RNA sequence: GCAAAAACA
RNA sequence: GCCUGUUUUUGCU
RNA sequence: UUGCU
RNA sequence: AGAGAAAUCAAG
């Protein structure tokens, strides 16, 4: 408690309620003030006895009436406002016990009664000295001690001699020019004091109405999301090379390679590639940065800015309004359920070998006997072969911006399988990238290999025809604009993969815990919805595909992927209540769906999500 | 040697005092304020440069030395040349601590173990405790606070700053500080601290010590019956779906135990059980060995609500235990009073029953499959004075999609149902916002403060005990109550910031012994000098008396 | 959304872990923020009345409007005196025990806070650099100038830095000579703008909304005000059972679970947000809850006049505005302030204030998240309402016992017409009301049986710091170790999370495939022996608690020749520049000073590419020649310089030596 | 007390 | 460029 | 200079 | 160009 140490618990209980301390200046510190008092009463009248009663009876913190029935078994008066706060018998002689800063000129404080000055550090007055026996000074002394070690202890020195002495600044105090300016932007005073009757008056307000059927999400109506991230996904390849280094691999792939545009795109000319060969032949010689030629103008948009300022100045015209910016609508394209179906097929390898951890107990036995099922179950997916892609892309370029370039900066994708060859998915140019602040955009040129082309889904690709060893490919050649932050979160990409094994971990402890053993192999029915029936599936798909659309989510996630995610949730509650026979009641302006309907404007995956909200059913009998 | 740290000590003060005339005309209290001013030490984002930065052509900053080579097998290891001796100033590779570690200086097997003693401490005590089978279940958590991690002793936060300001300079305490020290403590770890201060700085060694005797409590989900005693190894021992089951336990039930004054103190007054608190065990006043030991011990707490602590005993009937959760009145003399909710666990079974008055409005109960539910009932019912039974109190019904059979059998078909029974919905954990206000009054019941009137007792100090083993080092000498068991002292007298005409001794130990009758002792800067005890009386028994002589 | 929402197995709640896209990048602010500051400024003025009048409304000091004024179909922005008036008094009269320990605190703890308790703080506006600055520096250069201003020392305590604010207010004229030098003046109506100042700033790398919003920051004469009322309404919110923002973590769901309740023939839950908080409560309705407390408290006038002051403060902001309203005339882009050109705040003109604008309306900040959590408390009370309410700032859960559907329905109207009296205006759209309860959410926390685990949100952890090996591994163990604790993250989720931190670990200190680091091992038959090496992991599932070194000497991975090596306490990879105090028990030398390297050679110091310095080494100095500061409060007396002396010099005289030795190094001390 | 990181409002 | 409040992890003083 | 499945 | 989303980067 606020007890101080050398304060009795007895005497601080007593001064609970003897003054009113929160209307006393230090309140706290007149309260362990008027404690040391009580003991220095305490202490003078310790145990003497003159005739089978105490030599010295305390008055201090003790019942009035009481006090003026014993003062008057003596035939005594006291004054109500001064009274002494112990009475002696032998000498007749009334006591008032008083603590001062000085002892060198101490006059009698009132006629009534004599004084027992006390020193902070012990001494006390020469009449308080030879009134009082040694043994009671000496106590007196060493609890004053105890005090104000105590004091010096807590930094308490200025408050205790501020309270001694009695002069009781207000502590805290506004003068009346900072009042005035307080008073500028209210109605009320300081302190404010309305003259209006305490009273809670009665509103007529609305009803709430049940939600009988779940909202539907409105589709947007308008041209097919283009595929507007990084790298691929689904048509990520990968050219097979011997096994070595980065060097050596590009070397051969440069050396062994011929390039034809089949497919070129207004957003990125077919020049560019003459850029990509000049780095794949700086790479080729040991040197990833290479200068500039003549088409990483057009390539890393050199010198721009500028241009666009002065093409903006000459066609100027009109008068200056707001700015009122406009983000296009667009519909649901029919390349996700494709990307979907894709990312799930099998492959050859496992693409996720993470070193496995120590096992030393049997419950550490268990988690890593289902880490492995969790492996090897959504191991060899395309879903962990592009997840490795775009972990290895988004390091290789993030290595290479925390620095100032001028110059042309290459960053090779290649991956390796357990045989050693090298995988080759594909390169990454990074221009001059003066970069200042990490929300800024760094011009990339991103060339890859690709499995199918799409004019609707790659409408700003220059597709170009790769030939190696009698072999072919595609290759994107992109233009980007991207950020060190973005890159760096895409850089632990590879975290993606916690959430459908919290799902797959989940199902399978659950099952273990209805009864009371543990399987591993469950492979349970897990109903869904599919195209608006109520068809099951088996966990390990599921699972797969939880992990090929978290990915998904993960790679275009903006502001409105954000904002849908995080306004879903209150409808996904309400429908798993509505599943339940739980009724879903709802304020009288409320309409769940416009918070989740304005985040639906041209993510494609936001629109596939809505698009799956939207089939199932909305009515829950 | 001492000469060097001394004039080390020297042209560090006095080189604080040129190129910083201020700084040091400020109040030495003003340290309190102006600690805190460490900028240019924050940084934003290392997660997001680490890679560069293992990268880089010399990522290693530190002070020159000529242990490390230049070059080692035609790897330059440091980049010496350069603008050399500004402090951290070389630059050397990432693999100069992979050098270090296969080619590099040895030191003793003692300093190997005491770098590691901490660790070591959590080390083997991992592969000390034995591990059950795993259990697999739906365990509902019950989210207790539950110490961190184990200490060699327990020590109410109090009175930490002086166990170290003890263990670590005693020549700058006190008396008053001392006294205020637990002895043993101090001596275990002065003990455990003695080779490891050798390794260590004074900041690392403080931090080292009190981590070895704080408490910092933690709330977590636990077990509602097998709760750990520290969370060190929660993480595995226990979870939402698997359960290990562990026996490892242990003076807490010695300090419990010797809660005997409790027994001998129903007939002469409530007054002597804190009167004669006035036992030390070893060097330990009774004052301070409770706040150390926060059990669930009945009589532990009535001795810590005595002392104006609080207690975290929960009643207790048989095996169950019971909570209120709200209530609009006590109980009273026992028989609830309007609407109550109480929480009720027993083992892996739990839930909570609302009733008004003698009748039961519902329960609602969270139970393994096909588990027996007759003594948590029967205790309920004893709890709630209910029944004089359960069945024609709660009533029978006719649905069989209730879980609770007439035999009392969770989930156990039947041909009828208890009615007003139902699965639990998490209503687990009662929870007190604010600190609950114990009052002792007569017989030594332990109540708490309630909205209407005084709160039901908690400890009845009625229940049938047992008479174990005493700890340890009790002295029952300052106590009227010998029967249970089977030259004077110094005032201060003085404080001063300045050196006094007495005899400086080292510490307050060292001092107490040769018998001096006045010496002083040296604490941040001020001299507290102790002379002598005339007086034939302390000041609690002093105070004790006169306010006796202030009755009526 | 099909593929999340399982049928058989598990419920949906529990796939709300999938409706996260954290480990994708976050969104970003790019460009001014005066048109998000100029609509947090608008808001208030439009929701004051049911027709929109900002210009009728634009002229109101006090938010008070009658209960018939106050919009029951749409956000409504005021108070209601008499309701705050006796719901504060129903307020007080409940939850004794509250108030009782808020006077304790007053009397006790209120007169013992340090002014730099304000040093926690972060980027801090500074009224004489106009510049965001550290919290330390602006509370240093703000103690600094009122030192010189007021001719006077500041005492420690807290109230002694507000006293002198209040005092230097009283001046004509003020003056900063910093002397980096360089001199500044003010005056009164200068001073009294930059304290009413409050800067605005985008926040950045927010998740879960769609729109970017704008934070705002005070100077330091403002801040040490704001601390005594935070620090008193979180003294008065952690003993009332209806708050939720001082409890965290598990003691959070601790509480939320004590009150799940549902015994009644009607038991409902109803989980919401309140929309356009901090704009549409008035700081006068704060200052009156503040001083009906404090006056059936008891106490003097000058507690309640320094518990007004913040709030009659923030009544006079002056929210600052960007780099101006973004205007295009083609296809060019110009930046202009508010009142040049006719825009959608034009109304706003006569506000502005230089390059602010004010808002008597709304607090423009989340500020006051204590004491508008308590405005929303004590709208609760009433006789009304029977549930049971949990409200931390803005988010909230009630719990209806109702033995009919109609009596619940009423409950929640009511409700909502007690908060909208005092103005928090609860989201219609995102407050949901299930008739039976059993399925709620908190703070991002769902509850279908219980509260169920929620990954992604520890995703955005998990990644390696970049301290140093040992640190790092420490980092990712232990913050697992929390998650899989507080029942985020299961067994098989806690694996993985392992096994992905110790390869992303093992990858960023070159210890995969064939780099440098590795030739280097490889090339010098240098065996791993550790995990950041590229040894296995020795760390299991359930040793997330252990250390690597230690763990790897007991199981005999490392032996004892490597040990001694790597634990070396003089090896020169991480040794520090300047000699260090050691302790010496049981030694006639208490203390040794003496040159110093971290033990392991793992934990060195990562380089960084290329003055109040003189505290760090007083600091420094007195920890040596103090080693009872290191365990205690400093309480020696007299100044730094003349108490260090006199320490010296009895260190030196219990040093044992010989007595002309001692007099040489005591002629030494200047 | 300081520094870093994370979550939520 | 990164407010306020509440938690949590680690390390250093 | 360049090698995470 | 492009990235992007209620205004910015595409250098100074
Ligand atoms: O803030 C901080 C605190 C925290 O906790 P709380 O609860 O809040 O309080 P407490 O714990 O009770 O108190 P203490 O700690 O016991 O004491 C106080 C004093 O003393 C000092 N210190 C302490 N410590 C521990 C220490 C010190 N110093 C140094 N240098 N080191 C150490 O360690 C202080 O300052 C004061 O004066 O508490 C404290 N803390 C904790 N931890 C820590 C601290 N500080 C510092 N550091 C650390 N590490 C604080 O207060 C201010």
């Amino acid at each position: 408690t606020d007890r101080p140490d050398h304060i009795d618990s007895r005497v601080w209980e007593l001064s609970e309620t003897q003054e009113d301390w929160i209307t006393q200046v230090h309140g706290h510190v007149r309260r362990v003030v008027e404690c040391w008092k009580y003991t220095i009463c305490c202490l003078i009248s310790n145990m003497h006895t003159h005739r089978g009663a105490p030599q010295y009876d305390v008055f201090k913190w003790q019942d009035r009436s009481t006090i003026e029935w014993i003062c008057s078994k003596k035939k005594v008066q006291y004054p109500e406002r001064d009274t002494p706060d112990l009475y002696d018998n032998e000498r007749a002689v009334a006591y008032k016990v008083l603590l001062v800063s000085d002892l060198s000129d101490h006059s009698p404080t009132s006629g009534i009664y004599h004084d027992l000055a006390f020193n902070l550090e012990g001494e006390a007055e020469e009449s308080c000295a030879l009134v009082l026996r040694g043994s009671q000074l000496q106590d007196i002394k060493g609890f004053l001690c105890r005090a104000l070690e105590w004091v010096v202890s807590n930094n308490l020195t200025q408050e205790v001699v501020e309270t001694i002495s009695g002069e009781a600044k207000l502590q805290f105090s506004v003068g009346t020019t900072f009042r005035t300016l307080l008073k500028r932007d209210t109605d009320w005073d300081v302190i404010p004091t309305p003259r209006v009757e305490p009273n809670v008056p009665r509103i007529e307000g609305r009803r709430w109405t049940q939600m009988k059927k779940l909202p539907l999400l409105k589709e947007k109506e308008g041209p097919p999301s283009p595929w507007r991230a990084l790298l691929l996904g689904a048509d990520s390849e990968y050219i097979v090379c011997p096994p070595g280094t980065d060097q050596e691999a590009i070397s051969w792939i440069h050396s062994q390679s011929e390039i034809e545009c089949i497919r070129e795109s207004k957003s990125t000319p077919a020049s560019v590639i003459t850029c990509l060969t000049s780095s794949l032949q700086s790479f080729a010689e040991g040197n990833p940065v290479r200068s500039r030629i003549h088409e990483d103008i057009i390539a890393f948009g050199i010198n721009k800015k500028q241009e666009k300022k002065q093409s903006a100045s000459s066609s100027a015209s009109g008068e200056w309004k707001r700015a009122e910016y406009q983000v296009e609508e667009m519909s649901l394209p029919p390349w996700v359920e494709e990307e979907m179906v894709l990312l799930r097929s099998d492959q050859e390898d496992n693409w996720i070998e993470l070193e496995k951890n120590a096992i030393y107990t049997e419950v550490d036995g268990v988690a890593e006997g289902l880490v492995d099922k969790y492996i090897e179950i959504v191991g060899r997916t395309k879903v962990a072969s592009v997840i490795e892609k775009w972990q290895i892309a988004a390091t290789r370029t993030f290595s290479q911006l925390h620095t100032d370039r001028s110059r042309i900066t290459a960053c090779p994708i290649i991956t390796r399988d357990p045989s050693g060859n090298c995988q080759f998915w594909g390169m990454v140019l990074l221009g001059p990238h003066h970069v200042k602040r990490d929300t800024d955009n760094a011009p990339l040129l991103i060339a890859e290999i690709m499995g199918e082309d799409t004019e609707e889904k790659y409408p700003k690709h220059s597709v170009f025809s790769l030939k190696v060893e009698e072999k072919q490919f595609l290759l994107s050649l992109k233009i980007t604009s991207f950020s060190r932050n973005k890159l760096y979160t895409f850089s632990n990409i590879r975290r993606v993969l916690i959430q459908p094994a919290s799902i797959y971990s989940q199902v399978v402890l659950s099952r273990a815990a209805e009864n009371n053993s543990l399987n591993l192999e469950v492979n349970p029915e897990i109903q869904l919805y599919l195209e608006g029936a109520q068809r099951g599936m088996t966990l390990y798909q599921w699972v797969r595909m939880i992990l090929c659309l978290e990915f998904l989510m993960a790679i275009y996630n903006n502001p409105q992927m954000e904002g849908f995610l995080a306004n879903m949730r209150r409808l996904h509650m309400s429908r798993h209540a509505m599943m339940e026979r739980r009724q879903v009641f709802l304020p009288f302006g409320s309409r769940p769906e416009d918070k989740v309907n304005e985040c639906i404007i041209n993510n494609p995956i936001v629109a596939y999500l809505a698009k799956g909200w939207n089939s199932m059913p909305n009515v829950y009998y | 040697e001492s000469e060097c740290t001394l004039r080390a000590l020297v042209e560090e003060y006095n080189g604080a005092c040129k190129e910083a005339p201020k700084e040091m005309s400020k109040q030495f209290t003003d340290y309190n304020t102006f600690k805190r001013y460490t900028t240019s030490k924050k940084d934003h984002a290392p997660q997001m440069r680490l890679v560069y930065s293992v990268r880089k052509p010399w990522p290693i900053s530190m002070t020159p030395s000529k242990e490390i080579p230049l070059v080692f097998n035609g790897t330059k290891l440091k980049d010496t040349i350069l603008d050399l001796g500004e402090s951290k100033r070389t630059r050397a590779n990432i693999v100069v601590p992979d050098y270090w570690s296969k080619y590099g200086s040895q030191t003793s097997l003692e300093v190997v173990n005491a770098i590691l003693y901490a660790e070591d401490l959590k080390v083997q005590r991992f592969f000390s405790t034995e591990w059950g089978e795993i259990r697999y279940g739906r365990m509902l958590p019950f989210r207790k606070p539950v110490q961190a991690c184990p200490t060699i002793e327990e020590v109410n936060p109090a009175s930490i700053p002086h166990t170290l300001l003890q263990v670590f300079c005693p020549q700058y305490t006190t008396l008053d500080s001392k006294r205020k020290a637990h002895m043993g403590a101090v001596e275990k770890l002065k003990r455990v601290m003695e080779p490891i201060c050798k390794v260590q700085t004074q900041e690392s060694a403080v931090h080292i010590a009190r981590s070895l005797i704080d408490s910092n409590k933690k709330w977590l989900p636990t077990v509602v019956d097998h709760t750990p005693r520290t969370a060190e190894m929660a993480h595995f021992l226990c979870s939402k779906y698997h359960y290990v089951h562990t026996n490892t336990q242990d003076i807490d039930n010695l300090c419990g135990e010797l809660v005997k004054r409790s027994l001998k103190c129903r007939c002469p007054k409530e007054t002597l059980v804190a009167n004669l608190d006035k036992i030390t065990i070893q060097g330990r006043p009774m004052r301070e060995v409770l706040a150390d030991h926060d059990g669930e011990l009945p009589y532990l707490g009535i001795c810590r609500v005595a002392m104006g602590l609080s207690t975290h005993h929960t009643m207790k009937i048989r095996s169950t235990k019971f909570s209120i959760l709200n209530s609009d009145h006590p109980r009273i003399e026992r028989r609830f009073k309007g609407k109550a909710k109480v929480y009720f666990q027993n083992d892996q079974i739990q839930g909570y029953f609302s009733c008004t008055d003698r009748q039961i409005d519902e329960i609602k109960i969270s139970a393994p499959k096909n588990a027996p539910l007759l003594e948590p009932l029967l205790d309920i019912c004893y709890y709630g004075s209910f029944i004089e039974a359960f069945l024609i109190h709660m009533g029978l019904d006719k649905d069989l999609s209730l879980p609770l059979s007439p035999e009392l059998n969770w989930k156990e078909p039947a041909l009828s149902k208890v009615c007003r029974v139902t699965e639990l919905d998490s209503t687990v954990q009662p929870y007190t916002s604010a600190t609950r206000e114990f009052v002792l009054g007569e017989t030594l019941n332990v109540y708490t403060q309630h909205e209407n009137g005084l709160e039901l007792l908690i400890c009845p100090t009625e229940i049938r005990s047992t008479r174990g083993p005493l700890p340890p080092g009790t002295n029952l000498s300052g106590s009227e109550f010998i029967d249970i068991y089977q030259p004077e002292g110094y005032v201060q007298t003085g404080v001063f910031e300045e050196q006094p005409r007495c005899y400086l001794v080292d510490t307050p130990d060292h001092g107490l012994s040769m018998g001096l009758s006045r010496f002083c002792v040296h604490s941040q800067g001020r001299y507290f000098q102790y002379e002598k005890k005339i007086s034939i009386w302390e000041e609690t028994d002093n105070i004790k008396a006169t306010i006796d002589s202030q009755r009526d | 959304m099909n593929l999340f929402t399982p049928l058989s197995e598990i419920n949906p709640t529990t796939t709300q872990e999938l409706l996260y896209a954290y480990t994708g990048p976050a969104p970003v602010a790019y460009g001014t923020r005066t048109r998000a500051v100029l609509e947090n400024i608008i808001r208030p003025y439009q929701y004051f009345y049911k027709e929109p009048n900002v210009q009728r409304a634009l002229d109101i000091k006090t938010g008070c409007k009658e209960p018939e004024d106050i919009n029951v179909e749409g956000p409504s922005s005021g108070f209601h005196t008499a309701s705050v008036l006796k719901l504060a008094d129903n307020f007080f009269r409940k939850y004794r025990p509250a108030m009782e320990k808020l006077k304790y605190w007053i009397l006790v703890k209120l007169p013992k806070l340090k002014y730099a308790e304000l040093s926690k703080g972060r980027q801090t506006y500074s009224f004489i650099h106009k510049r965001n600055l550290p919290a330390p520096i602006a509370l240093e250069e703000t103690v600094e100038f009122l030192e010189q201003n007021l001719r006077r020392k500041i005492g420690p305590t807290l109230l002694s830095y507000c006293q002198a604010i209040a005092d230097v207010m009283e001046l004509d004229e003020t003056t900063y000579e910093g002397a980096r030098t360089y001199t500044i003046k003010f005056s009164r109506e200068e001073l009294w703008d930059q304290m009413r100042t409050l800067n605005t700033m985008w926040k950045h790398l927010e998740r879960g909304r769609l729109n970017r919003r704008t934070i705002a920051t005070p100077s330091m004469l403002i801040r040490g005000f704001v601390k005594i009322v935070e620090d008193a309404a979180k003294e008065i919110l952690e003993n009332v059972p209806t708050s939720g923002v001082p409890v965290g973590g598990e003691e959070k769901l601790a509480k939320l679970a004590s009150k799940q309740t549902f015994h009644t023939a009607v038991t409902g839950e109803l989980s919401g947000d309140q929309e356009k908080f901090n704009e549409c409560l008035d700081p006068d309705a704060m200052r009156l809850m503040w001083t009906v407390f404090l006056r059936k408290l008891g106490c003097p006038d000058w507690i309640m006049e320094l518990f007004n002051i913040p709030f009659m403060v923030f009544k006079s902001k002056l929210a600052d505005m960007g780099e101006g309203l973004v205007y295009t005339k083609g296809k060019l882009t110009d930046r202009k302030p508010l009142g040049e050109m006719p825009s959608e705040f034009d109304d706003l003109v006569r506000n502005v204030v230089g390059n602010s604008i004010s808002c008597r309306l709304g607090m423009f900040m989340g500020m006051y998240n204590l004491t508008s959590t308590l405005l929303a408390l004590i709208s609760i009370e009433r006789e009304e309402l029977t549930g049971s309410h949990v409200e931390s700032s803005d988010d909230f859960i009630h719990f209806f016992n109702c033995k009919t559907h109609e009596e619940m329905f009423k409950q929640a109207e009511t409700l909502r017409l007690t908060l909208k009296l005092v103005g928090i205006n609860m989201s219609p759209s995102k407050c949901i009301l299930i008739s039976p309860a059993g399925i709620g959410e908190f703070n991002s926390k769902f509850h279908h049986r219980d509260f169920v685990g929620n990954v992604a949100t520890e995703l955005p952890a998990l990644v390696p710091n970049g301290t140093n090996p040992m640190t790092d591994l420490a980092m990712g163990l232990n913050v697992i170790k929390h998650s899989v604790n507080t029942g985020q993250m299961n067994l098989c989720t806690g694996a993985l999370a392992m096994r992905i931190f110790n390869h992303a670990y093992k990858y960023a200190y070159m210890a995969l495939g064939v780099t440098r680091r590795t030739r280097f091992m490889e090339e010098n038959a240098i065996t791993p022996l550790l995990t950041n090496q590229g040894a296995s992991p020795v760390h299991s599932f359930s040793t997330m608690h252990l250390d690597e070194v230690a763990l790897r000497r007991h199981l005999g991975l490392l032996d004892e020749e490597t040990l001694r090596r790597i634990l070396n306490p003089n090896n020169p990879v991480t040794q520090k520049g300047d000699p260090s105090m050691f302790f010496r028990i049981e030694n006639k030398m208490p203390q040794i000073m003496e040159d110093y390297s971290v033990p392991s050679c793992f934990k060195y110091t990562l380089s960084r590419n290329r003055k109040e310095e003189r505290y760090q080494r007083v600091t420094s100095i007195i920890n040596k020649l103090f080693p009872e500061v290191l365990i205690q409060e400093a309480s020696a007396p007299g100044t730094v310089r003349e108490s260090l002396k006199r320490r010296l010099e009895l260190v030196v005289e219990r040093s044992d030596l010989d007595e002309e030795r001692k007099k040489r190094i005591l002629s030494r001390i200047f």
